[PDB]
């Protein structure tokens, strides 16, 4: 499977913030989306997710163009989304956060949903916290429960939003473990973040976007050794 | 989708119930403050409390369309500001399913509203406005303001108070012909309906010869004034048209149609009590539209304030458009149809832009 | 001095907007009330604009203090939420200096209302009433006669056949009982400027009334109709149009209490600021808007507690001297307590250490 | 050469002891960083030092002057500045007006003195060319320079920055560091709390790590990066 966003473009009130952005995400490939805050980076990320309607360009999940479908159809073709803020169901148990989404899936019967719930509880080591309200969870376990909930919908690409924002330097070693686990299943994780050091570490291909245009692309070495990025985004003294 | 429906449903239902509790609560208080002005003599602060309280079921039925609006706003914003609706949408759940999930408890809410406004509100309102009518005004011929006046060319009549079982009280009547000899006058006491004719008791009909003679009062405990107005009609005429039940409004509308009198004021109340579920549905559709749009990320205070402001404009509109159907000749159905339709159209448009 | 004309500009603009919205809402409500009586025919559908134009000063004077209250709340909450006041406090600006900055527009809003209450509202209430006497169905509305009895009930308003002519009706029922005009028939000799009074070729003017079980004998009368004017009775006593000067030295209790009610709104503007500078503070979570509604209920309580005491002062119950003055006191103290709550708490802390 | 001497601080929220017996000290011309896990008392300690949270025990003492019980305008009149994390510029006021609205509160200057101080602050931070632009039309970089010039206009002895390296590009921090170095050169002591450990540990000179209320380590970057307890509870075993 491949998520090709082609020739994206979007004009805000008066000015145009995105101009001819073309990304390509494959399955089992971590891709990072980076750039200066003022430029159009979160705009491209949201236009891929579906919250912002583009003006040009197409979004295709393996010859399944969804450029006009809302977030409903984008998620039904298979696209995850994990908000930066806490999105746990506060008054629902942990064993019910996953099940309220497993009940949405149609291909699963009564036994299949129970088996999937058991597998998802065992995979992410939240089996002993299966009877705690969402508001009773700490920051460390909340993210694991949210990731399990996201996988309960059986997506193909999960589009994380700000995973390394405001976390301790010791919890990034666990977030990266979860991301590696997600990649090991055949998912097309897409990370956008303001934290360059860890995003360029975990990711395999980064799309630096400035002034609503791609100025660079490639692995970490081909990004940290470029010249436009060193001039505008990273600065000449960045490591 | 069972677990999600119960979570969206319990949340909006507890909130609508809490908002109706505060609104019925403030409104009963503003009403007591007003009643206190007239508590004097016959009416006592304790008695006023029975009227403010037994008129509660009606005050609630009126506020259900506003309580539903504000409660839906609050109970869906408490899920939208926690980012628990973007998760539902990104899991494959459409907006139509969320709207239906919110509507399912509200369909039960409007059923309960119909049942109360048809079977409980008339009874409690009638008891309250009969007790208060008896208390404030049993004693004197023209003193009470809850009294009923009827018209004949020859005579004009005032009855101080009426009771549902049959007992009647306080009647003063003046009968004038073009000639109008002041032979008799009318002031009266209790009038239990006695067969065909109300029996005016202890009448001080003032008896005089106009050109040159003295006036004397004769009281008869069996004196009878025959019934131009029968007892049931007497129950309906005193009651405010909004307080009558639908099955009573239909009968009174058709009765007035038979006699040729104008019943256009009684059509507006009928339509309001019948089309109320559709108005509640339109209001909650507009509220759901607001949550998905402008008020997705605002705080609780802004949502409550927005709700009140829109709600006020609605009520005032329904009060501009209501009695204007009689001043300007257009059907009274539009008076209730137009604002709900406008709210529904605005909600549909704002949902379409998403 | 630059912060002075920042906080005395945003507050004024927000007050203007809020006052406009409140004026619109109150005008609409009074319009719904008056429209219905017209459907019954008790008022002129065509004269519903002059009354709303003449009643603007009263609504404006009762709204402007609330406009200032909500304007201060919204503007200072906006400054608090954008961290424009955290850096003002962190530079030396006190909380007794914010009040001094805020009482500059509260002095202009308290001159506007002190003028609307003393020199403009009486004239508007006076002309509005005059027009009711100039008109008030002066011609042709007597009621196809539909039975009509006045709220006062002294005077009953009626004609034999909703006669627009209202002349020589077999029964003219304008009858006013305390001594009641009784009209055998009423020729329409009317349209006097003071009120419509119609000659009865024969008017009993039979003063005795069956209500007291008494009959008193009187014969023919002319120019009978009195002023059965409902709207003026509904909202205007001469006290609401009497000039302020006349109110000054009078011994009628009503005239003495009205001066106190009239000069009780300039003072409301000031008490309200003391209650809005302290409560304006907001966390980013609570927002500018959470408290705007609880405030409206407190303002309404202020207006109603005072109204109730005015009545007690003219009924002879509370000595004039004490007046409405106590009510302002309870609000000034609720206001002082909100203001100095914080310093007090901290000072208590100094002692516990 | 003043000093800030927040000592024996303590605070409790709803029974639990958020902060318990933490002691800090800042000097004039010194940059001190306050770091720790998010759930620890780092933010609480910073706020009780600033004055937005009232402590239950301990004394804050600037140069033998108990400012513990003072409101956050007697703390700031003793020489303690503050700079909130979010944008705190006067949106509808010019840059010159942003500085002068605070210069006018000074009782140590006259009209000429205020004008010369305004010119000096306007030319020192290289914002002289934007002296007439409204505060709402300033970029993310010039906004911080205007805010810091405004804060210096009150002539403090200590500026307590809050999250300076918050959502800024790697090229932007090279300028915030120059501004902090200028503040240190002038004589102001700076206290910095941030979630970005690398940059803060680089810029500062003596960092206090707060975990579970109490201090767990103190010293320069080298002695903090090589401590077993902070590498066990805060930085992990792979940091640098
Ligand atoms: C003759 C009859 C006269 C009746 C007069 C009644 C007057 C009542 C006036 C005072 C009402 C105060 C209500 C205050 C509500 C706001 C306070 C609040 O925060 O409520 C939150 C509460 C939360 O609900 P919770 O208990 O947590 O339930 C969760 C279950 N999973 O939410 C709640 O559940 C508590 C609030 C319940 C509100 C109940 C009142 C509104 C609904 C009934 C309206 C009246 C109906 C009248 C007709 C009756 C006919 C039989
Ligand atoms: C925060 C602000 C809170 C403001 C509260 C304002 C309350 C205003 C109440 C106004 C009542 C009123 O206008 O009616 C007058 C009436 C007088 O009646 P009374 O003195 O009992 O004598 C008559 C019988 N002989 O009634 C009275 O004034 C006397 C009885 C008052 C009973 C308590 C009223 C409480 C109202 C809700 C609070
Ligand atoms: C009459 C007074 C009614 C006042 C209603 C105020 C409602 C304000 C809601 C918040 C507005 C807002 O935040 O503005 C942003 C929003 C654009 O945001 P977005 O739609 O997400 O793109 O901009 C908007 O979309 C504003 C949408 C406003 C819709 C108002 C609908 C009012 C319906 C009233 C019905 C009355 C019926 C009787 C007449
Ligand atoms: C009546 C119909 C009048 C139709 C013409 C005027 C319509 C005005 C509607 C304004 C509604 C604005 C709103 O709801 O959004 C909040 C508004 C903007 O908020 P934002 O810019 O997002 O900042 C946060 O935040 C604001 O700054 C709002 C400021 C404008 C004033 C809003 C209304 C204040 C008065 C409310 C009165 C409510 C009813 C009170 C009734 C009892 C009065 C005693």
């Amino acid at each position: 499977a491949t998520l090709k966003a082609q020739h994206l473009a979007k004009s805000y009130k008066g000015r145009q913030v995105v101009r001819d952005v073309s990304m390509s995400i494959d399955s089992g490939q971590i891709v990072g989306l980076l750039g200066p805050n003022g430029a159009g980076k979160t705009t491209c990320f949201y236009m891929i997710v579906g919250l912002v309607q583009a003006d040009q360009g197409v979004v295709r999940i393996d010859e399944q163009n969804v450029t006009h479908l809302p977030m409903h159809g984008r998620a039904r073709a298979g696209i995850g989304y994990l908000p930066q803020e806490a999105s746990i169901f506060r008054k629902l148990s942990v064993s019910d956060n996953i099940m309220a989404i497993l009940e949405t899936r149609s291909d699963l019967d009564r036994n299949g949903r129970k088996e999937a719930l058991e597998g998802l509880l065992q995979e992410f080591h939240i089996h002993h916290i299966r009877d705690n309200l969402g508001m009773s969870l700490s920051g460390g376990e909340r993210r694991r429960v949210e990731i399990a909930r996201a996988l309960a919908s059986a997506p193909k690409f999960i589009l994380l939003d700000e995973p390394f924002a405001g976390v301790d330097p010791i919890s990034v070693g666990d977030i990266k473990q979860i991301i590696h686990h997600l990649k090991a299943k055949g998912i097309g994780i897409l990370i956008t973040d303001h934290n360059v050091r860890e995003t360029l570490d975990i990711c395999e291909t980064a799309y630096i976007v400035n002034d609503g245009q791609l100025i660079a692309e490639g692995d970490a070495e081909s990004i940290l050794a470029n010249d436009l990025v060193k001039e505008v985004y990273l600065g000449h003294e960045f490591r | 989708m069972v677990k999600l429906d119960r979570y969206i449903g319990v949340t909006v239902f507890v909130a609508i119930l809490a908002v109706l509790g505060v609104i019925l609560g403030l409104a009963l208080l503003f009403a007591f403050i007003d009643e206190l002005n007239d508590i004097s003599a016959s009416y006592g602060i304790g008695d006023a409390l029975r009227f403010i309280f037994l008129t509660a079921p009606r005050r609630a039925y009126d506020m259900l369309p506003m309580a539903a609006l504000i409660g839906c706003l609050v109970g869906l914003g408490t899920l939208a500001s926690n980012s628990e609706l973007t998760i539902m949408r990104a899991a494959g759940v459409s907006l139509s399913r969320i709207v239906w999930a919110v509507m399912k408890p509200m369909l039960v809410l409007m059923l309960a509203g119909i049942l109360v406004g048809e079977y409980v509100a008339p009874w409690t309102e009638n008891i309250a406005q009969s007790g208060r009518a008896l208390a404030q005004g049993g004693g004197d011929s023209q003193s009470s303001k809850r009294g009923l006046w009827h018209r004949q060319g020859r005579e004009y009549i005032h009855i101080n108070a009426v009771q549902p079982n049959g007992v009647l009280y306080g009647v003063t009547r003046y009968r004038f012909d073009e000639q109008r000899g002041l032979e008799s006058a009318s002031f009266a006491k209790r009038a239990r309906f006695e067969t065909d004719h109300w029996q005016l008791e202890e009448v001080t009909t003032t008896l005089l010869h106009p050109r040159e003679k003295r006036s004397e009062v004769v009281k008869l405990p069996t004196e009878r004034w025959d019934a131009q107005l029968s007892p049931q009609l007497l129950n309906t005429v005193v009651m405010e048209p909004e307080a009558l039940s639908i099955s009573g409004l239909w009968q009174y509308i058709h009765y007035l149609a038979d006699q040729g009198l104008n019943n256009n004021r009684y059509w507006l109340a009928f339509w309001t009590k019948v089309l109320q579920p559709l108005v509640t549905a339109a209001l909650v559709l507009m509220a759901i539209s607001f949550i998905f749009g402008p008020l997705r990320s605002v705080t609780l205070g802004q949502r409550i304030f927005t709700g009140v402001l829109v709600g006020f404009v609605f009520r005032i509109a329904q009060d501009l458009l209501g009695p204007s159907s009689l001043v300007f000749d257009f059907p009274p159905l539009l008076a209730v149809v137009i604002p709900a339709s406008i709210c529904a159209l605005a909600g549909v448009w704002l949902l379409r832009r998403a | 001095m630059i912060v002075f004309r920042y906080l005395s500009r945003e507050v004024l603009v927000t007050m203007s907007a809020v006052s406009a919205v409140l004026l619109v809402i109150i005008m609409s409500g009074r319009f719904i009330k008056y429209l219905a009586q017209a459907a019954q025919g008790l008022l002129d559908p065509g004269s519903l604009f002059l009354i709303m134009a003449f009643r603007i000063p009263g609504f404006l004077q009762l709204i402007l203090p609330l406009g200032l209250f909500l304007g201060i709340l919204l503007a200072y909450g906006r400054l608090y939420l954008e961290s424009e006041m955290t850096v003002l406090s962190a530079t030396g600006m006190s909380q007794k200096r914010l009040l001094g900055y805020t009482m500059a527009p509260a002095l202009l809003v308290a001159i506007l209302v002190a003028w609307l209450s003393l020199f403009l509202a009486p004239q508007g209430i006076n002309q509005f009433a005059l027009l009711l006497n100039k008109q008030d169905t002066l011609t042709e509305f007597d009621t196809p006669g539909r039975f009509q009895a006045m709220r006062d009930g002294t005077r009953v308003t009626y004609t034999e056949e909703l006669s627009k002519d209202r002349g020589e009706l077999a029964g003219i029922f304008i009858s006013q009982k305390d001594s009641i005009l009784v009209a055998e028939k009423g020729t329409q000799n009317i349209q006097a400027d003071g009120s419509r009074y119609l000659i009865l070729h024969n008017g009993y003017r039979y003063d005795g009334n069956p209500g007291q079980a008494n009959y008193r004998a009187i014969q023919y009368d002319t120019y009978g109709v009195m002023l059965p004017k409902p709207e003026a009775s509904s909202e205007v006593s001469e006290r609401d149009a009497v000039p302020t000067a006349d109110l000054f030295g009078s011994d009628n209790p009503r005239y003495q209490a009205e001066l106190q009610w009239r000069l009780s709104t300039p003072l409301l503007v000031f008490v309200v600021t003391l209650l809005a500078v302290p409560l304006s503070r907001v966390n980013p979570r609570q927002g500018r808007f959470l408290k705007l509604l609880p405030a409206i209920l407190l303002y309404m309580g202020y207006l109603a507690l005072l109204i109730a005491v005015r009545g007690q002062l003219d009924k002879g119950k509370i000595p004039m001297a004490i007046g409405l003055w106590w009510v302002h006191g309870l609000f000034l103290a609720i206001g002082l307590l909100l203001f100095y709550w914080e310093p007090l708490r901290l000072k208590l802390a100094s002692s516990r250490a």
